[PDB]
């Protein structure tokens, strides 16, 4: 019973940056991972970044590695996604999900349980 | 291209086997004598084969072996157990070169394996020693080609010489050539001296000094 | 007073080797039916019961078999390469075996085996007979010395066998009135040279290898 | 099947003797050929052994570096050159053949084919 709220989305030009935020309502103590997912119009739901809460272990897809950075603040109960060198391919509805499983595939939504509403990210030419 | 992340803390060995079976698809006939608690830390996402190599490493660490009795896999026992199994991502160095330098730090009860397909290390040890080994991997990872000098110690104790040489690479007691590294092989009572060629040649002589 | 045995076999059945281990050790083994093959064992040294058991494990490991203790009962089972491999027990005389292993491991392939018997100061080498003869010639050259302090040179653009052939050729062409026998061991698998000998002599040979690296 | 020994004798301490052991009959089926010394009031205890196929010598610690076991497969004989001979080395020397691949080489039970003996006396 842990709701998630996303903010930080917006419209930017290529080579730009955005800091996405994901606030957890209850206590993350019953959830091992908190990841970021994105869906693009006519594109399937795909995972981009994931963080093992207990030790702050980050995981990224090759297409986002060295640009994006997944961070957390257990005090403020939020997880961040620092998106840099943004390409127009990065345009999608960004979702943030929590996982109550110890071992998963951090870039596949089936392994997650609570989901957020979303934040539109638009990168232009 | 499925990649998995195994993270456990004092989880049942049977749960780890159920997770391996979920990933790999391979079904295991667990012997009843197979019992205990496992701690896994995945600093890297892993491929199925990479997950299977992890499984074997965990099984080997706790004293269990896999038997393929008529196309059917079976975990059977062999003859501190609050040991951690970590998957560490080596970034700039080829893992194979790294193992010779890291094996001296891993005890007899421990485990150390290479996953070249993922350029990662599977190490089993005590959590406090793993933190020390990752600090060594981090220091090693920087350098290009790890050329070393090996000093077999006759009178001196390797761990005494290692702490002395490393402490002497500081402010109160200076070496004169830093950026060098000392790795202590207790098993053979020898020092593995690393770092830049000029630096490394100085540290060798300092270890000799103690050998009098 | 402590019993010493000498295991010598040439293409003998694996099951016969196990019966011999059971005769020596007194330990009874439940051999899995999938356990099959032919073994060649060469004992250049007599071995104690514990030393014989360490040999047994080495032979097992070489052929892809593992020992399982299922309810106080020992069982040989197959576990996760040239046709006929030889296991040899070599006696190291003046050097502590533990010091020579690192130098010798680069010569032993992935399919091979190399273990130390410090209680007997002997080496257990599983490889093909032609390679064993080579490794034995390296052990002999290593043995007849004082120190085993060595330098490892990972070669970036040069070929290890070219550098080794050149460094030994510089060695053989001439050496000083003083005795400072140096040694070059070439690890092709990893492209590096292991340099051995006195500390002063070594540093010189190290620089000669770096000049050929291109 | 039958082994003949020669080369024994009386020598002073620090001296040397070369013993010979000739084999006739079933030679192909014998892996080892050794030397045993049966002293008077002393147990039969082997001293030197040779693996015929590869000429592998095995020596007991008491004789190692002083005694040398050799062979001539053509002349079908074994040799034991005893050097730096101590008075403790005084015994009736026997030569035995073993038809076994594995064995405790310094224990007579592992040996089948035997010979008469040669007296060695060191004073």
């Amino acid at each position: 019973q842990v709701q998630l709220v996303e903010s930080g989305g917006g419209s930017v030009q290529a080579g730009g940056s955005l800091r996405l935020s994901c606030a957890a309502s209850g206590n993350t103590d019953s959830s091992y991972y908190m990841g970021w997912f994105r869906q693009g119009p006519g594109k399937e739901r795909e995972g981009v970044a994931s963080i093992y809460i207990r030790a702050g272990i980050p995981y990224y897809t090759d297409s986002v590695k060295g640009r994006f950075t997944i961070s957390q603040d257990n005090a403020k109960n939020t997880i961040y996604l620092q998106m840099n060198s943004l390409k127009p391919e990065d345009t999608a509805m960004y979702f943030c999900a929590g996982s109550v499983r110890t071992t998963i595939q951090p870039f596949k939504g089936n392994y997650y349980n609570y989901w957020g509403r979303g934040t539109q990210v638009t990168v232009s030419s | 291209e499925a990649h998995w992340t195994i993270n456990l803390k004092d989880a049942d060995i049977r749960e780890f086997i159920d997770q391996i079976s979920e990933i790999t698809g391979e079904t295991f006939v667990v012997d009843p004598r197979v019992k205990g608690q496992v701690s896994v830390v995945s600093k890297a996402q892993l491929s199925l084969s990479e997950v299977y190599q992890l499984f074997l490493s965990v099984m080997s660490t706790h004293g269990f072996t896999v038997v393929a009795q008529g196309d059917q896999a079976r975990i059977v026992p062999n003859a501190p157990d609050r040991l951690e199994t970590r998957v560490i991502q080596v970034q700039q160095s080829p893992v194979s070169e790294l193992i010779p330098l890291i094996r001296p730090l891993v005890p007899q009860y421990g485990h150390l394996a290479a996953v070249p397909s993922a350029n990662a290390l599977i190490i089993s040890d005590r959590s406090a020693n793993i933190a020390r080994i990752e600090d060594v991997i981090r220091q090693l990872d920087q350098k290009g080609s790890h050329d070393y000098s090996v000093i077999n110690l006759r009178y001196g104790w390797v761990m005494d010489a290692a702490e002395v040489l490393n402490n002497a690479m500081s402010r109160g007691q200076a070496k004169g050539a830093a950026g060098a590294q000392v790795i202590a092989d207790a098993r053979t009572n020898r020092l593995i001296i690393l770092g830049p060629p000029q630096a490394r040649a100085k540290l060798v002589q300092l270890a000799q000094s103690l050998d009098t």
